[PDB]
């Protein structure tokens, strides 16, 4: 914000010294020429959160952030209806060792939760 | 500056090792891949697989086939993920054998669900596109202002196509 | 200057470990090769495999 305000003030100074305008009254209507078109047009990645993706909060080094944990079915559900093989999980995001263990724990807990609340759902 | 790199794909091992086979369709990636680029390629591969199931369920090519894709090097690592979108369509084409529409360029970042995130170096990439003869270009909507901040004389003949979700691109690159 | 080098290839393991076996035909490469050269050799290997599957589908040698 300091950079942006300094930029607008610099352009106002240019518009004052040599420019016709002796004084400047900055408004959003004028703002487009002082700094340009807006960068962050979206408050978020989206506002629908389709199935398999959920928003979460992260305490990163440069303050806080809102990160969307996403999930996808990277292989067809029914290779063979008789097929009894377990649903191996793939994970990305520069995951650390402790985070790998935490992801495994969460996966098993979700599996057990579906077992309890929806036994017919063998999806997970 | 910018460049126009051709992401390429090939089937490095026969599709039908076993018609009953339930093994995974491994993917091998070259191009001096970094770690972040490896993860982005995996994300694009998974999204392409899921998109194929959603759109062409009978197409088991991508699920059960060992593939090699090459992304030419040169791009700065921060801009490496911008090739993600490209990768997707590449694989999809190889799955359906339909060549991508001629003189079409695209840059974007996929997020494992198909949504496309902004990228950098829009001006340089547009210059490379214009110098390469391409007349149709694809960019994320979030970069649109950067493409509209350019001069008019640099955007002649560029039938731009702004998008936010990969679905739209499948309706562009694969019209019929 | 220039030179006339010879690219050599050999089968460093018996072709048929298991007639049913669906394993990979791993490739070993020498020549003090750099990383870019290794990637180029890998690309050439994959292209040769695809070309054979196009021209001689019954030739599972490669």
């Amino acid at each position: 914000l300091q950079k942006q305000v300094e930029k607008v003030l610099r352009k106002s100074a240019y518009k004052i010294v040599s420019g016709e305008a002796e004084s400047v009254e900055v408004t959003p209507e004028n703002l487009q020429d002082f700094v340009g078109k807006p960068v962050f047009t979206v408050e978020r990645m989206y506002d629908v959160t389709p199935p398999g993706v959920v928003m979460g909060l992260a305490w990163t080094a440069m303050g806080g952030s809102t990160l969307f944990v996403e999930t996808s079915l990277r292989r067809p559900q029914d290779k063979d209806a008789k097929g009894d093989k377990d649903g191996s999980l793939e994970v990305t995001g520069q995951l650390g060792e402790v985070m790998k263990e935490s992801a495994r724990i969460a996966y098993t807990f979700a599996r057990a939760f579906l077992m309890q609340h929806a036994p017919a759902n063998d999806y997970l | 500056g910018g460049s126009t790199l051709f992401v390429e794909t090939s089937l490095r091992r026969p599709q039908d090792k076993d018609a009953k086979g339930d093994k995974d369709g491994s993917l091998e990636v070259t191009g001096q891949l970094g770690e972040v680029m490896k993860e982005s390629a995996r994300i694009a591969y998974t999204f392409a697989r899921a998109f194929l199931m959603q759109h062409a369920p009978a197409n088991d090519y991508l699920v059960t086939s060992h593939i090699h894709l090459h992304v030419p090097e040169g791009a700065t690592p921060k801009d490496g993920p911008s090739a993600g979108c490209t990768i997707v369509t590449a694989l999809l084409s190889l799955a359906m054998g339909r060549p991508v529409r001629q003189n079409l360029a695209m840059t974007g970042e996929v997020s494992l669900t198909g949504k496309i995130l902004p990228v950098g170096g829009i001006k340089e990439k547009t210059i490379a596109a214009k110098r390469a003869g391409v007349t149709c270009i694809v960019l994320p909507a979030e970069n649109k202002k950067d493409f509209y901040d350019l001069a008019a004389f640099i955007t002649e003949g560029l039938e731009v196509h702004f998008v936010e979700h990969y679905r739209e691109i499948f309706d562009i690159a694969f019209p019929d």
